[PDB]
């Protein structure tokens, strides 16, 4: 849909992957999208050089790691490491970030670039997380998540067509 | 062992049993003969080096002559590289492992997110680190070299069981 | 009824908690983290503006409420446990936060020393408080602070920090990335502080004695731990080094400068009954007291400096029963702050009124007027 499929679009067996309208397919990352489920949405905005892959699909005998858990309209940004987490919507993604173990982050919740959680991670909504461990860097401003979805779509858009073959 | 055909090996490596190499698991044994073990799980993304070259130039007499090994439930995840880890009896390592040199990771080792490994250091069993606390001893018998941090190991290699099955149905 | 806000205070922290709370729901430190700041810029500033510390204050204070407490204090009354010396008009300055700016019901300000009387609930006392930076001792006549009497010394944990980053001069055996005497430039003395708190345990008088044969003319350096730092730092500490830090409290070679004489002249400024009376009424305050093998080694080289000459004939004779704190003896201040906030409702009377900072816009101080 809006997100343009870039020019060096590759991964591994990334069939859990949604054509988010109004988006910007990026290149450089991978996804492991044949092995589980991922909660894709539109509107979003993710950047170039991720690490993207499903944790598991609850592998043990009653329930393991999950596929996924992310939202729509989202402001993903570059080199962040997705890991048993359970994101939200319209929330802005730090960079060369890691999800923590059991991660669970609502929507619109801020993340702070590099930073990851401990085991058993949880985050509220509209709320900014921080540390190396599970860490709360403080709230977003419901107000800034709108503007900044908004901005994201728009960004998205506007620099999805570059070289986007 | 999953000899998976986007698994890309270099040079001689006369790998182990159970050793699944899950797709685009880049590697390098040629300068040296990196051996695998037996119950590990080689993810994506990974780096297996051998023998550092002339690019950091070792001038303290190379006639090193030496190959790399491996043990069993040391299964590596995404990210994290190897710089020829003389590993052990279940010595994970997470995402992002920026492994070093001269690590013989003995048993119990959670190599932990973004946890650079030292260079030159006697990596004991029994001892996991800390994510932003380098060096961290933390845990020196909760994460035990058997019976705790292998017996989770284990418990997490069962889920690596039933994805080496289903990677070798699927392929 | 309400729990008034009993905030605990100091050179080095701040912590807080309800009126009679028996526990330490959070400990802050005396230092605001700014934001873009890479270090937690400290409050504890002196002939510097008042207006920066206003705002620090007013930002500082609304989330500090919001980590002790996560609710507006306007409906109960705020403890304020402050302690002598600090500039009155930088406390006039939190006052103004507090009335003109957060519109608190009413506050009180009370020495941690008076907290202390509370807890133990005695009436005199000789208590000395080990701050952050200094030595603070405060004498007490069956429930009146003495005055002329007092301790009050730059001798704290500061001075041993310093001291502590001159044996890391010293000492240092650094590993590469194996020595490294100090090539990395600044210390962090919080660090330093938890190292001291996993690290520095406390020798005993003759051992105190041993370090006297250091100085001049060695012995028994263990028990020692190296201490790692993350990035290949590993370098190792003696026993003698840390102890040596807690021995050399006692200078008094041409100076007769220490805490035992501070005590003990403040004592000697007592009348009879006093003096009798601190020698039974004595309790030790601060947190900086609680090393392990310090207070008995401290009450014996007290003891033992009953037996100097001005003070045997003087003093001499007197025993020197020591009341102990319930809990850790940092938080006991606290804890006599949540004992008088708890069940006196009826000293909001004393309590400094809202109401006469509106029509006065200052306080009279122990001054005139
Ligand atoms: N258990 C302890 N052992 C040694 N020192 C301590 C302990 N607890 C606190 N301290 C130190 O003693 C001092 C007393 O704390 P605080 O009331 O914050 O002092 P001040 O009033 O000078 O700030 C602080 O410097 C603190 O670091």
């Amino acid at each position: 849909s809006g997100n343009k499929v870039s020019r060096q679009s590759v991964l591994c067996g990334s069939q859990n992957i949604v054509l988010n309208g109004k988006t910007i397919v990026m290149n450089d990352c991978i996804i492991r999208g044949d092995l589980a489920n991922v909660r894709v949405g539109r509107h979003c905005v993710v950047k170039s050089r991720s690490v993207i892959r499903p944790p598991f699909k609850k592998f043990s005998k009653g329930v393991a790691f999950f596929p996924l858990h992310i939202g729509d309209h989202v402001f993903i940004e570059e080199d962040c490491v997705v890991n048993a987490a359970q994101i939200g919507s319209y929330v802005h993604v730090g960079k060369n970030c890691v999800i923590g173990r059991r991660c669970v982050l609502k929507d619109c919740c801020k993340i702070l670039d590099n930073t990851v959680l401990p085991p058993e991670t949880v985050v509220p909504p509209f709320t900014v997380f921080s540390g190396c461990p599970g860490l709360f860097s403080g709230e977003l401003p419901e107000c800034t998540q709108e503007l900044m979805i908004d901005v994201t779509k728009s960004y998205y858009q506007k620099f999805l067509p570059l070289t986007q073959v | 062992a999953v000899v998976c055909v986007e698994s890309e090996i270099r040079g001689d490596v006369t790998i182990g049993p159970r050793t699944v190499i899950h797709p685009k698991a880049r590697i390098i044994a040629e300068a040296g003969p990196i051996v695998i073990g037996e119950g590990n799980l080689i993810e994506e993304q990974a780096l297996i080096i051998n023998a550092h070259p002339d690019n950091i130039t070792p001038d303290a007499e190379d006639s090193e002559p030496k190959p790399m090994i491996i043990g069993t439930n040391n299964v590596f995840e995404v990210g994290c590289y190897s710089q020829a880890m003389k590993m052990g009896d279940n010595n994970v390592i997470e995402s992002k492992a920026y492994v070093g040199r001269n690590v013989i990771l003995t048993s119990g080792c959670i190599i932990g997110a973004c946890c650079n490994l030292n260079t030159f250091e006697v990596i004991p069993e029994n001892t996991v680190i800390y994510g932003a606390d380098c060096l961290r001893r933390v845990q020196t018998e909760r994460p035990q070299p058997q019976t705790l941090q292998l017996d989770f190991l284990m418990k997490i290699l069962p889920n690596y069981h039933h994805l080496k099955k289903t990677m070798k149905g699927s392929s | 009824e309400k729990t008034a806000v009993v905030i605990d205070l100091g050179e080095a922290f701040t912590k807080c908690g309800f009126a009679g709370e028996t526990g330490p729901r959070c400990i802050i430190p005396s230092v605001i983290k700014k934001a873009g700041m890479p270090k937690p810029i400290k409050v504890v500033q002196y002939n510097i503006n008042t207006e920066e510390l206003y705002s620090y204050l007013k930002e500082f204070i609304h989330i500090l409420y919001f980590r002790h407490l996560l609710v507006n204090p306007r409906d109960r009354r705020v403890v304020v446990i402050e302690s002598v010396l600090c500039p009155s008009h930088f406390r006039e300055t939190l006052t103004r936060v507090l009335f003109k700016y957060f519109e608190v019901p009413s506050v009180l300000l009370a020495p941690s020393h008076l907290m202390a009387l509370l807890t133990l609930g005695i009436n005199s006392a000789m208590v000395l408080d080990c701050g952050y930076r200094e030595s603070l001792v405060l004498p007490i006549y069956e429930g009146i602070p003495v005055l002329n009497c007092w301790g009050a010394l730059p001798l704290g944990g500061k001075a041993l920090h310093k001291e502590l980053e001159t044996q890391l001069l010293e000492q240092c055996t650094v590993d590469t990335g194996q020595s490294l005497p100090s090539v990395m430039g600044s210390i962090p003395e919080g660090v330093l502080e938890d190292i001291k708190v996993r690290t520095c345990f406390v020798s005993d008088l003759t051992r105190g004695l041993k370090i006297q044969a250091a100085k001049f003319n060695r012995p028994s350096p263990p028990p020692n731990v190296d201490y790692p730092l993350d990035g290949e730092k590993i370098l190792h500490v003696l026993g003698s080094i840390r102890d040596s830090v807690v021995e050399i409290l006692f200078e008094q070679d041409n100076e007769e400068k220490s805490v035992a004489t501070l005590i003990l002249d403040s004592l000697m400024q007592c009348p009879i009954d006093t003096r009798k009376q601190l020698a039974e009424n004595l309790v030790i305050i601060g947190g900086t007291s609680m090393l392990p093998g310090f207070l008995h080694r401290l009450l014996a080289e007290i003891r033992y400096l009953v037996e100097k000459p001005k003070y045997k004939k003087t003093l001499g004779t007197k025993t020197f029963r020591i009341h102990t704190p319930p809990a850790k003896a940092n938080c006991v201040a606290w804890l006599g702050g949540a004992i008088f906030g708890a069940l006196q409702d009826i000293l909001g009377s004393r309590s400094v009124s809202k109401e006469y900072y509106n029509q006065t816009g200052r306080i009279p101080d122990w001054c005139s007027l």
